[PDB]
């Protein structure tokens, strides 16, 4: 039948005039653009057929040509900038939002699709999709009274796509756009799939990927504590985005912070800050490097939850990366905290990893570790303790990196470097 | 502030 035609074949089929010769040539096509490897996508552009596939789309007596048309501009629209740019170019998107009142689930649905890769492109157009109205039907798709009559093919689409309008920056999503987004982006949320809740923690993750004012928006909806909990899923692919969205939030105000604190993050990190997927731990100490540089009573709650022991265990032992957000934890600790607070960081035993560090050939770690070191001795001098400080340095080997880096190349280094020693070691 | 800043495909074909 429609099993591997030529591209010529497609196209003589095309021309015809016959529409159901037009149909038979359309899934042909589609097949082609639907094969394991290497869909021929170039050719099929190349042969003119984009403005015939985009026309087939209006053929409301053809239910079947809409979908294979569908399907396979669906396809083209998948592939590299100027693919999808090509079906934009074809009139594609207002087409595509016409379809979403399919009375064929399957046709809405690979609207819905569609719609979702050309949006996926970028921000130009993401607002272009936005700008021809696909927020509207795309909402009234899920306005129902429980999420669990649709089929989840089908639901998954949507929230995919959905999170594809809420992506990417420079510029972030219309204002109005998000905000008309947000209460059915909740409630995908709260819905019991992993996949709509994978892609939903993606969308909540991007929407929080900005200026305070974005952050907000989304807090004030109240879905933290959901994402705490979406937190401690034991699918990786929720874990994930949660994880994203939350650290997101504490890169904002002191009181978005406080939400993230108030909602029980902190008791799943000493399992994010031992999660055998490497990403997660980076993720997770980059997080904590946020909350201890917040305010002294949320350096408190990461103090009583235990997690400053987790802290030094990720400092002592961690790739490489994660052990750089741990530096910086520290460093965010060691400057905004209370003497007792850093008395408390040493007896945990911070010292002796945090010198082990010094020997990182990375500019940054270091300048961040001095930093670290300077601001304990400042507590010491409080207690007059810098002696014992100075000791302990000296016995785990710190004090001959330090006497090292005194000849370092960078500026910082070396100078910070030397004034530890005269000030403290002569 | 000290605050610091910091797997979904972006398009999808269909197979099959």
């Amino acid at each position: 039948g429609t099993v591997n035609w030529s591209v010529e074949d497609i196209v003589k089929g095309i021309n015809s005039n016959n529409l159901e010769s037009q149909l038979q040539a359309t899934q042909a096509a589609r097949k082609l653009l639907s094969r394991e490897k290497q869909p021929p996508i170039d050719n099929i552009i190349r042969a003119g057929l984009i403005p015939k596939f985009v026309s087939f789309l209006g053929k409301t007596d053809c239910s079947p040509i809409q979908f294979e048309s569908a399907w396979a501009l669906t396809n083209i629209a998948s592939g590299t900038s100027e693919q999808t740019k090509a079906v934009v170019d074809g009139g594609a998107i207002p087409a595509f939002i016409s379809l979403l009142a399919s009375p064929h689930a399957h046709i809405s649905e690979q609207a819905v699709w569609a719609l979702g890769n050309i949006a996926g492109d970028g921000s130009a157009f993401r607002d272009l999709v936005i700008k021809h109205g696909a927020i509207d039907p795309l909402l009234a798709l899920l306005a129902v009274p429980d999420l669990s009559t649709l089929a989840c093919g089908y639901l998954r689409n949507l929230t995919w796509t959905l999170s594809n309008l809420c992506r990417n920056k420079n510029p972030a999503p219309p204002l109005d756009a998000v905000e008309q987004i947000l209460p059915t982006l909740v409630r995908l949320l709260h819905h019991n799939d992993p996949e709509v809740l994978a892609d939903s923690c993606w969308a909540i993750s991007y929407l929080t990927d900005g200026p305070n004012e974005r952050i907000e928006m989304v807090v004030k909806k109240g879905v933290v504590p959901q994402l705490v909990k979406l937190l401690g899923a034991t699918e990786l692919p929720i874990v994930t985005p949660a994880l994203r969205a939350i650290g997101n939030i504490v890169t904002g105000t002191d009181e978005q912070t406080q939400k993230v604190i108030d909602a029980g993050a902190l008791a799943v990190f000493p399992s994010l800050l031992t999660n055998p997927k490497t990403n997660i731990q980076k993720e997770a100490t980059w997080t904590m490097s946020n909350i201890t540089a917040g305010r002294q009573d949320q350096i408190q709650q990461v103090v009583n939850h235990g997690l400053v022991p987790f802290l030094v265990g990720v400092l002592s032992k961690a790739d490489f990366k994660t052990q750089k957000e741990a530096a910086w934890a520290i460093t965010n600790y060691t400057s905004g905290g209370t003497v007792e607070q850093i008395v408390y960081l040493v007896h945990c035993g911070i010292i002796e990893p945090l010198m082990n560090l010094l020997s990182a050939k990375d500019t940054k770690i270091i300048q961040v570790i001095l930093d670290a070191i300077s601001n304990i001795f400042q507590a010491a001098e409080k207690l007059g303790e810098t002696e014992k400080l100075s000791i302990m340095i000296e016995e785990c080997g710190g004090l001959d990196k330090i006497e090292a880096l005194q000849r370092h190349e960078n500026e910082s280094v070396y100078k910070a470097s030397l004034n530890l020693i005269e000030k403290y070691f002569s | 502030s000290r605050k610091r800043a910091r797997e979904q495909p972006s398009k999808r074909r269909r197979v099959e």
